[PDB]
């Protein structure tokens, strides 16, 4: 449920 | 991967409640004003209508918080940064700018 909000790299 | 990753996004965002706050940080024109607001009411139809979310009124009670600037931007004595200081000062919330939930929901597969 807190996964980052930013894509992955 | 960031397939695989929108897709546990997707599915997270119809168990989430967002709220989008009132509250400018500084000050702008009217113009500048016109169009957040634009995007705002835009944002929240995206995650009410494509990305099923909840829309909550109250910000102290949702998981991800959408603010009219950046909160380093936002003055001491309002409530939004008053409540964020409480999240740093004890051990869960999010709050993402207009700008960085823009770019999130365009990576949803929505361009407002």
């Amino acid at each position: 449920t807190d996964l980052p909000s930013d894509p992955p790299s | 991967s960031k397939s695989s990753w929108r897709q546990e996004w997707l599915a997270n965002l119809k168990l989430i409640s967002v709220s989008l706050v009132d509250e400018f940080p500084s000050e702008l024109s009217d113009s500048d004003r016109q169009i957040i607001n634009e995007k705002m009411q835009l944002l929240k139809d995206i995650f009410a209508n494509n990305l099923k979310s909840a829309i909550s009124n109250n910000f102290r009670e949702s998981d991800i918080i959408i603010l009219k600037g950046e909160i380093e931007d936002y003055p001491m004595s309002s409530e939004i940064k008053i409540y964020y200081n409480e999240l740093q000062n004890k051990p869960k919330a999010r709050f993402w700018s207009f700008m960085k939930t823009q770019r999130f929901v365009s990576n949803m597969g929505f361009d407002i």
